[PDB]
């Protein structure tokens, strides 16, 4: 049985760790909602 | 149950203990999940029943007491921020410049932050504190590292 709980407001933090690349990929969707990678 | 407007982890007592299955987003009464996270299942916020309203597979996305809600969207030039709600762990905030999934349908924005499965259904943040849509569905690179779609619904 699934149930939910708070975790927080929905803000914009000024000074947030910033990390991640931006990758451009090339990719496909199927029928079942997953992505893959078109080479 | 609880209605107010935030963020929301999706728990279980199914398995050992209770464990993070994902999070949602609750907005104007209506929560907002990625599919995969619930598979469609009703949900309970306290003594309260939260019944599916729309979903769909491909998209991956569901929403529960009325239609999707969200709909701003990347403007495909800015920094974003990823509020990860990750399993056990406090709510936290990580800005990223997205990437570029491109599809034969056209380019959708991708932020290449990798958290437990858990974490899904995690919102994407503009600077305005706008959701424009949910982390948790994307795909493995060469590297092992996960890059996620941000996946956004459209409000009817
Ligand atoms: C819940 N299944 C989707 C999925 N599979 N690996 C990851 C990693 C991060 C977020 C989502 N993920």
């Amino acid at each position: 049985d699934m149930y939910i709980e708070r975790a927080g407001d929905i803000t914009w933090e000024k000074d947030a760790e910033v990390t991640g690349n931006s990758p451009r990929l090339d990719v496909a969707l199927d029928e079942s909602g997953d992505f893959s990678l078109v080479e | 149950g609880e209605t107010t407007d935030g963020v929301y982890r999706v728990m279980t007592r199914r398995l050992l203990g209770s464990t993070q299955v994902g999070v949602g987003v609750m907005q104007e009464g209506v929560f907002h999940t990625m599919w995969h996270v619930t598979k469609g299942a009703a949900l309970r916020s306290g003594e309260g029943r939260l019944d599916p309203y729309w979903g769909d597979v491909k998209q991956d996305l569901v929403s529960y007491c009325g239609p999707w809600k969200l709909d701003a969207a990347w403007d495909g030039l800015s920094e974003v921020q990823l509020l990860a709600v990750p399993p056990g762990e406090r709510a936290k905030n990580i800005q990223t410049l997205p990437g570029i999934f491109k599809t034969k349908d056209g380019d959708i924005g991708a932020v290449a932050l990798d958290y437990p499965a858990g974490t899904s259904g995690s919102p994407i943040l503009d600077k305005c504190g706008r959701v424009i849509g949910l982390y948790g569905n994307g795909v493995v690179i060469k590297n092992g590292s996960y890059v996620s779609a941000i996946t956004q619904g459209k409000r009817e």
